[PDB]
């Protein structure tokens, strides 16, 4: 059977040229006129050196001076950013933790890595002390990222090709989204928290929706995997970090690719994308040993953070948009303002 | 220049520190093994002798070694490797009875030459076994080995052709004096294998330790 | 004739022709290739260099140890030059002997320690010594200063210039019939530390044999590097120490009323004692910077 | 087998039904956006040390 | 249950050497700093003692230093106070709170049962000027307190705390840090008020309410309580 095929061929091709025929001008062209941003210089505040191994995840609190930290020496912190103070320290089960989560609410913690499940602590008990209140299993693959609605809902985002949105009350997968074809690494939650788009291992992104759970868009151009995804403070576009030495900026009612930041000098992947508050700045961590920023309309770069020995793997913006936190595969942590 | 709660606050950051640091030295004390295989090539045995990653474990002469057999995960290799850098040694399990077809041997020979040849494990050890003796005897009792490698000149006793085989899956390794793999044929007898996992993990110790001070 | 009281009894003190065109030259010599050697050394340990280590710790303090006499020189070809006198001052002559003693001290116990820091690791690759906090190293460090400062303070007592008419030499090494009381420890200065690092390189060479790991080319190149080390050790500790046996069995078997007999040795014992100078010279090549 | 054939023929409906917007358009919208709120960034505009919660 | 129990009390002769021992379960007791807080059989409340967590700081009172011990056994979960040359005027009831300081926690939140103890025969002054107050349920209720010296600290913390003791029981922390509502209070309750100024309003009050009310502040050693408010009928 190839007529199915030939309708799918054709569908894809009427695709492309509504896309093409819906261009007429680039971001550049209208931009042009802005006036350059200027060199933006960023110095190290604070430096928490509290682990004794690689970093792979962080998390901001939403009141912007406490945050979560996860290494592979089977240990999660909870730091205060303002004094560089420890508050919590948790002990995980497994310690092949590749996630991160931190409830807007501040009662609840999530992690998650290769053991496949999806483990939840309670932070705020009469006894004193930090347990874990749910394992969440189900998956079949390792876990990439997880994501706090509130404090009864969360959404996965694991390598077994699917997406899931739980329901920590009862345990069970509430909602499965299936429509990759390869491990998934990122996951973004729109501001509305309403909708959401994951990025694929298949060189993909897709724009998915919470409260029925099918794929709305899927958006290509990149030429390998996709190791960050992030949500423009708009709502209205996103922006990928893949592993061919360049990020891209996506916009949901286009339907199609806005902008692409790359030089010549880089050539190595990027680990984590994150945008400022005003949605002017475009941070990315490289392998290169440093992070840099890119001015979001213009393309071009403004700065450059150098200040780690080792590949940066996490990175994240307070909600206030007044600090930078930097964690990369040597222990330390550090916040740039 | 600070309140009461403040006070109170840094010194619980002091004992969460200092709990920090007796784990870590208490951690850092163990021996790390990563075991690797090809499904059936008898990766049972070596475990049973002594829904994601299966971590076995056993203390042998005051030395406690934990050993990570990664299993099911059916997914990319290279997006998850990079998380095992730094351990001690690499535990390769092949059968020398999968040479008759669905080919296995070339499996684990491709599969030998992607993990061995690698930029995250440029410098860890491989201890390689060889195991499935008997049944690889009786299948070459009447079955040769040009089935698998078309070549010889040699002979079609068991010696030989252990030592084609061994040869062959040295012959793989690339960074020459960077990392050396150690070849051992297992054996029934109980303290045989184990110990020959211990003295290649001692000659790590003893290169890391030269290393770390600089005299080599 | 060339007797001078020192103490007690007399004190045969001479100052030879000849040793104003010998030591000079060796001494700036030794003073410049030791500035070109520890300034290189100390800049790459203090700039290019990764996170301290224990090993790094106790290199920085040896370090330390031998730079102490790098900054000293100048007094002794000062001296030299002069014909042993001093012009400089009562305690400033007294400081260049206690920088002279501690540079001793702590160049032949850090020498140690880093021959036992070896032997335990290549002998004994899973004791507790081999993973130490950098805090114990610290203090390990300390407290060897503290020990080296215990029993070199008392020439920091004595306001040593002495009356030899045009001069005041302030040598702590005279001929003198005295006593083993602060001496001998010129000799167990060096005795004790000999056979401790020859046991130790005895056994790490032994047992990096035994084991068959003399395969990969950099372990016969820390072979090598070690029975070096253990050369420079000896070579350069040596002449002193026979000079100062052959005019102690002088002293024992002939007393020190006849000072004519100490023509040469004087001379001898200066020339070594110069000769001494040269494993701290040595120490910022063949440890930093040679080592792999 | 073959019901994934028609699961993605289905997507591919459902994709080839949403009405675009121009890409100027876009742009704009995101130039105003940018523009309106670039005052309230203190990355952007760096802030004085007086309210700065990161002394030194 | 986080039950809290202490023990030791009786007759004591003057001069005498009686030992408080204070048992707690249900809770973490190695990470809870533990005060010992005592009371006169008509007066206010008066701080005595106080233990951090770790044993790694310790303070006491003016009235007691050199007499009176404090210690801890994490293993079994006991907390001693050993009293020494007992005088007429230490004949009062103890209490056993417990305090753990962190970046948002709320110290003095469980207090302890009670002890009875009888013997035969520079600091912030904080006032609470009116004692009796008439109330009538479905009314709303103000209670006013003021200090010395400004308790808003450089950081921006007011530390000053609330707290309501029922006729027969025990105190419970009502507030803390002067606006910060403790667990299981209800809405009604409220705190406001500014630098040596302190505000507690209670809306549409209603019955088991009525009891003694004291503010005490925590901006330094020793720390200081309030005359105490009384609420009747």
């Amino acid at each position: 059977l190839d007529q199915l095929r030939q309708e799918a061929e054709q569908l894809k091709n009427q695709i492309r040229d509504a896309r093409k025929a819906c261009a007429d001008a680039t971001l550049s062209q209208i931009t042009n006129n802005i006036d350059p941003v200027g060199r933006i210089q960023m110095r190290t505040r604070r430096t928490l050196r509290g682990h004794l191994a690689k970093i792979y995840a962080m998390h901001w609190g939403t009141d912007s001076r406490l945050l979560v930290s996860a290494s592979q020496d089977g240990k999660l912190i909870i730091w205060d950013s303002y004094t560089t103070n420890k508050v919590h320290a948790i002990p995980l089960r497994s310690s092949w933790v590749m996630t991160c989560a931190y409830a807007p609410s501040g009662n609840y913690v999530a992690c998650g890595g290769l053991d496949n499940i999806c483990s939840i602590y309670n932070l705020k008990t009469r006894e004193g002390n930090v347990r874990v209140s749910r394992e969440l299993a189900g998956h079949t693959g390792y876990l990439s990222c997880c994501r706090f609605l509130d404090d009864n809902q969360i959404v996965t985002s694991s390598g077994d090709t699917t997406c899931a949105l739980w329901d920590i009350e009862t345990g069970q997968q509430t909602t499965t989204f299936t429509g990759h074809t390869g491990d998934v690494m990122s996951l973004s939650l729109a501001p509305d928290t309403r909708l959401f788009v994951s990025g694929a291992c298949d060189a993909s992104a897709k724009l998915w929706d919470v409260r029925e759970g099918m794929c709305r868009q899927t958006f290509t151009g990149h030429e390998s995997d996709i190791n960050a995804i992030c949500f423009f403070p708009n709502g209205n576009a996103f922006a990928t970090g893949s592993d061919d030495a360049t990020c891209r900026l996506f916009d949901l009612r286009a339907d199609q690719e806005l902008m692409t930041y790359s030089h010549d000098n880089i050539i190595c992947g990027i680990t984590s994308v994150s945008f400022s508050k005003s949605g002017r700045l475009l941070l990315a961590g490289y392998d290169d040993f440093n992070c840099n920023v890119w001015d979001a309309l213009k393309a071009d770069r403004a700065g450059v953070l150098a200040g780690h020995d080792n590949r940066v793997s996490c990175l994240g913006v307070t909600d206030d948009g007044m600090a930078v936190a930097t964690g990369s595969w040597d222990s330390f942590l550090k916040i740039w303002n | 220049t600070l309140s009461a709660e403040d006070k109170a606050a840094v010194e619980r950051s002091k004992m969460i520190d200092r709990n920090l640091r007796e784990d870590g030295e208490k951690a850092a004390r163990e021996v790390k093994l990563l075991l690797l295989g090809a499904g059936e090539s008898g990766k049972s045995t070596i475990v049973k002798q002594m829904t994601g990653i299966v971590e076995t474990h056993f203390t042998f002469k005051d030395l406690h070694f934990k050993m990570f057999d990664v299993g099911a995960q059916r997914s990319e290799r290279k997006k998850w490797i990079h998380c095992f850098e730094g351990v001690t040694a690499i535990i390769f399990c092949v059968a020398l009875s999968d040479y008759d077809l669905v080919n296995r041997m070339h499996e684990s020979m491709k599969l030998f030459d992607s993990i061995c040849n690698n930029k995250w494990f440029t410098d860890t050890s491989i201890i390689l076994f060889l195991n499935k003796k008997d049944l690889f005897e009786e299948k070459i009792k009447k079955s040769p080995l040009t089935i698998c490698y078309p070549e010889y000149a040699g002979s079609n006793t068991y010696e030989e052709a252990a030592a084609y085989i061994q040869c062959q899956f040295e012959d793989l390794n690339k960074r020459k004096d960077t990392k050396e793999i150690y070849t051992h044929f297992t054996c029934s007898t109980d303290t045989k294998n184990v110990q020959f996992v211990f003295d290649a993990v001692t000659d790590v110790i003893i290169k890391n330790n030269l290393k770390d001070c600089g005299l080599f | 004739d060339h007797f001078l009281e020192i103490d007690k009894k007399n004190c045969c003190v001479f100052r030879d022709d000849f040793i104003v065109k010998v030591l000079p030259p060796v001494l700036g010599l030794e003073f410049i290739f030791g500035l070109l050697g520890n300034g290189l050394a100390l800049w790459i340990f203090c700039f290019h260099l990764k996170s301290w280590k224990s090993s790094r710790i106790f290199l920085f303090n040896l370090a330390v140890a031998d730079f102490l006499l790098i900054i000293c020189l100048p007094f002794l070809m000062d001296n030299y030059v002069r014909r042993w006198d001093w012009k400089f001052g009562d305690i400033p002559c007294r400081l260049m002997l206690f920088m002279l003693a501690m540079n001793r001290q702590g160049s032949i116990i850090f020498l140690t320690v880093v021959a036992v820091d070896r032997y335990f690791r290549v002998v004994h690759p899973h004791h507790a010594l081999n993973k130490i906090s950098n805090r114990t190293a610290a203090i390990i460090s300390c407290l060897l200063w503290g020990i080296t400062i215990g029993l070199t303070v008392h020439l920091l007592k004595k306001k040593m210039p002495i009356q030899n008419g045009g001069a005041n030499l302030c040598s702590s090494f005279s001929i003198c019939h005295t006593f083993q009381w602060h001496e001998a420890m010129f000799l167990l200065e060096f005795f004790l530390p000999l056979g401790i690092i020859l046991f130790c390189s005895a056994r790490i060479i032994w047992s990096l044999r035994q084991r068959q790991m003399d395969r990969h080319a950099k372990i016969k190149r820390a072979i090598t590097f070690i029975m070096v080390v253990a050369i420079v050790f000896v070579i350069c500790f040596l002449p002193s120490v026979v000079v100062r046996i052959r005019i102690f069995w002088l002293l024992h078997t002939s007393g020190t009323q006849n000072c004519e007999v100490y023509r040469s040795v004087d001379l001898a014992f200066f020339i070594t004692l110069s000769f001494t100078y040269m494993n701290s010279m040595l120490d910022p090549v063949v440890y930093y910077f040679s080592s792999p | 087998s073959i019901a994934q054939a028609r699961k993605l023929v289905e997507q591919l409906k459902m994709e080839a039904n949403i009405d675009r917007i121009k890409v100027s358009k876009a742009a704009a919208d995101l130039m105003a956006y940018c523009e309106a709120h670039a005052k309230e960034d203190p990355l952007l505009t760096p802030v004085p040390a007086s309210e700065n919660p990161f002394r030194e | 249950d986080v039950q809290l129990v202490e023990s030791g009390g009786g007759l004591v002769q003057p001069g005498g050497s009686r030992k408080l021992s204070c048992s707690a379960s249900g809770f973490a007791f190695s990470s809870f700093g533990m005060h010992w807080v005592r009371q006169a059989p008509e007066k206010g409340l008066e701080w005595v003692a106080y233990i951090s967590s770790g044993s790694g700081t310790i303070y006491y009172a003016d009235t007691v230093k050199g007499r009176f011990t404090i210690s801890r056994d994490d293993p079994k979960n006991t907390l001693f106070l050993q009293m020494t040359s007992l005088r007429s005027e230490d004949t009062a009831m103890y209490y056993c709170v417990r305090s753990i300081y962190y970046y948002g926690s709320s110290p003095f939140d469980f207090w302890g049962q009670g002890t009875t103890l009888t013997v035969s025969s520079s600091d912030i002054v904080m006032t609470q000027a009116t004692s009796s107050v008439p109330v009538t349920p479905g009314e709303s209720v103000s209670i006013s307190c003021r200090s010395s010296k400004s308790l808003l600290h450089s950081n921006g913390n007011t530390y000053l705390y609330w707290f309501l003791q029922r006729p027969g029981q025990s105190p419970q922390l009502l507030i803390y840090r002067m606006s910060n509502l403790a667990s299981g209070v209800p809405d009604r309750f409220s705190g406001s008020g500014s630098g040596t100024a302190f505000t507690l309003t209670i809306s549409r009050l209603e019955a088991e309410d009525v009891g003694v009310y004291y503010c005490m502040q925590h901006l330094e050693y020793p720390l200081t309580f309030g005359a105490g408010t009384k609420l009747e009928l």
